[PDB]
RNA sequence: ACACCCAGCCGCAA
């Protein structure tokens, strides 16, 4: 453990196994829905 | 009912007022063996 | 070879 892995620079994307989405008999996880926006923001600011 | 002979004891007997209620054996029973699994947990699911 | 997604709420059981 160090400090500057302490500190987060990269965020890490959970896989579809943690953020299961499902079609009504395709709705998302919120979760995906949360990193999307994040990477939106990241594209935005980039 | 059985034996024929007589209770020692004297019951109290008598009508009376009794109901039914919603709770039914029926819908009440439940048995699983691997069955439906849930997408996330890969468990089990919520319920009969 | 099965089919029904989840959150929330409420009522209710011992």
């Amino acid at each position: 453990a160090r400090p500057e892995w302490m500190i987060v620079t990269v965020l890490p994307v959970p896989p579809l196994s943690v953020r299961p989405a499902v079609v009504m008999q395709r709705n998302q996880d919120d979760l995906t829905h949360k990193l999307a926006d994040i990477v939106k923001i990241n594209n935005q600011l980039r | 009912g059985f034996t024929g002979r007589k209770i020692t004891s004297q019951i109290f007997i008598g009508p009376t007022y009794y109901q039914r209620l919603k709770h039914m054996v029926d819908d009440k029973i439940h048995s699983r063996a691997r069955g439906p699994i849930q997408i996330l947990n890969r468990q089990p699911m919520e319920g009969r």
